RNA sequence: CUUGAGUCUCGUAGAGGGGGGUAGAAUUCCAGGUGUAGCGGUGAAAUGCGUAGAGAUCUGGAGGAAUACCGGUGGCGAAGGCGGCCCCCUGGACGAAGACUGACGCUCAGGUGCGAAAGCGUGGGGAGCAAACAGGAUUAGAUACCCUGGUAGUCCACGCCGUAAACGAUGUCGACUUGGAGGUUGUGCCCUUGAGGCGUGGCUUCCGGAGCUAACGCGUUAAGUCGACCGCCUGGGGAGUAC
């Protein structure tokens, strides 16, 4: 998570639709969620992850 | 100076200049007394979403040390040079060697 | 006619109406069914039990081409988003990839106010 | 959203992604934005988000 | 702010005594510096109605602490300002 | 002289600010194919758009604005207010050890600066929304609510206006006075030997105790008990109007 290249252990947090899952469903400890969401978003821009299923 | 972690995706159909390309970079850090404590040449890789045609690119890590001025030049040369599409250049992030 | 066997059929479910357009494989019309032009409309239309009749009505106005297996594409919260589908799984049509397209802007446009009834 | 699952039948399952979009994410929009109305309700529902 | 490598320098030049961050001589210099630098920065944008506040907060202290000298040891006041040309 | 306040060192989180690039989703428009008698809208309707081929469906292109999920009683800021991503310049806050300064502080009429939204000037910009306005509808009437359209504006750069239920309707600083559960963010420590067990700070919600209060309620983030300084109130309408 600390990075984005972690595409492997990253998609796990994001849903099928590419949408990042909250916490009441995960519990990735808020403090880390910050780095999580930021990492994912900035990553999708590198084609490492799809902005959404459709495209 | 300062640490970095740039990442560019070169068109697969032009994956031949990728090697020579890295050179300019490696040199644009030599005389600048900078350093490259990383270099993950991901090479080819399927693209999640299509970026103006083509579902694959050529990823090449970086992580330099040279001052901002020089690295800035890379951003400019990256643009005009259509050999590479999307890019990204973050700062220090406390130098990271190998792995990733 | 052309004989495709493998085609699609998007469902446009609008809060007031719904139209079933059975497209080919690369996106080509082949017959469109409309809830409005189903011999009924107004408060009678819109409803599932009604707006669906249009969907299955495609058969006697689409199957003329000859199709078997096919996927489905839903787009619209209209009161038929689902009802319409059942008619397909009962009219003889097979079934395959059922995906929802329904658009959702990542907060870009700005919808109109109104609605002060 | 995607669906394939073989095995001959037609039960439903149209409730999978359903509970993650539907006329919900839609109803969420369509009409004028809330601007300030959310900061209140979205933060007023919490009053119940406790008891 | 000023490079960590900077403050540690000025201090050893103005600090009343060898390596000391507290006296006016050191206080002022350390302040005037960031003030002179930011001047250029502000010559750009000039719309940062926030960063500018800090510029004031610290500047308002410059004339402020500078008074301490008068109210106290005046002998140095003039000897300190004559260094950065401040006050004028 | 050092506990107030301040500097140095090292780190900590964040939508704090200004600038410059960039990304994907969607609407609108334009273009081309497919295909045909409807679409759109409403309580119904009608105006409007359709055979000059719309709508839908698919392919290509242009452009503007906004940044879904995350996201939250979450965070940052003096307040106003501030959300994709990246870079550059830059403000504040906070914790850790000490080191240094040595009352250098608090408040503040006047004075100076910042100011939501609308609005104003100059030049740009214009997709969506929409004052004005024009139709359609409702009605006894309907200069409205509703529908179809739609200009200013909303966007940008510079300059101006300075107002708001600018609201916690609660000036700032400091000192104290039972506690309970949660949030968030530093740091010390415990088979760390777990997620965790025990401390100590910064900010923050809900509850409530003595007390305070006309009551509602406030209750260590007070409306409790004290102090320093400032702003203001003195029946309602006339009127925040007139000169
Ligand atoms: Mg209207
Ligand atoms: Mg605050
Ligand atoms: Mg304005
Ligand atoms: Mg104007
Ligand atoms: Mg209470």
């Amino acid at each position: 998570e600390i990075d984005y290249k972690d595409i492997a252990t990253l998609k796990n947090y994001i849903t099928e639709s590419g949408k990042i899952v909250p916490s009441r469903i995960t519990g990735t400890r808020a403090k880390y969620q910050r780095q999580l969401a930021r990492a994912i978003k900035r990553a999708r821009y590198l084609s490492l992850l799809p902005y959404t299923d459709r495209h | 100076m300062r640490h970095y972690e740039i990442v560019f995706m070169v068109h697969p159909d032009q994956s031949e200049q990728v090697p020579g390309m890295i050179e300019r970079y490696t040199a644009a850090i030599t005389g600048a007394e900078g350093k490259i404590h990383r270099l993950e040449d991901w090479g080819r890789r399927q693209l999640a979403y299509p970026i103006n045609k083509l579902h694959k690119a050529h990823y090449v890590l970086m992580n330099v040390e040279a001052p901002q001025e020089v690295i800035d030049e890379l951003e400019t040369t990256f643009r005009f040079n259509d050999a590479v599409i999307r890019s990204m250049v973050m700062r220090t992030k406390h130098a990271v060697t190998e792995a990733s | 006619r052309k004989q495709v066997s493998d085609g699609v059929a998007h469902i446009h479910a609008s809060f007031n109406n719904t139209i079933v357009t059975i497209t080919d494989r690369q996106g080509n019309a082949l017959g469109w069914a409309t809830a409005g032009g189903s011999g009924f409309r107004g408060s009678r239309k819109s409803t599932p039990f009604a707006a669906q009749v249009a969907a299955e009505r495609c058969a006697d106005a689409v199957k003329e081409y000859g199709i078997k297996n096919l996927e489905v594409m839903v787009k619209g919260p209209g009161p038929g988003r689902e009802s319409t589908i059942r008619a397909l799984n009962a009219a003889g049509f097979r079934i395959t990839n059922i995906t929802d397209v329904t658009p959702i802007p990542h907060n870009g446009c700005r919808p109109p106010k109104k609605r002060r009834v | 959203i995607k669906v394939r699952e073989n095995e001959p039948f037609d039960v439903a399952l149209r409730r999978f992604k359903r509970s993650c979009e539907k006329a919900g994410v839609l109803a969420e929009v369509r009409r004028r934005e809330f601007y300030e109305k959310p900061t209140t309700e979205r933060k007023r529902a919490k009053a119940s988000a406790v008891k | 702010s000023l490079s960590t490598e900077a403050t540690a320098k000025i201090v050893s030049e103005f600090g009343r005594d060898a390596n000391d961050t507290g006296s006016t001589e050191v206080q002022v210099a350390l302040l005037t510096a960031q003030i002179n630098h930011l001047q250029g920065h502000f010559a750009e944008h000039k719309k940062d109605h926030h960063s500018r506040r800090g510029l004031l907060r610290m500047v308002s202290q410059r004339r402020k602490l500078l008074d301490y000298l008068k109210r106290k040891d005046v002998a140095r006041y003039t000897r300190l300002i004559e260094r950065l040309g401040l006050r004028r």
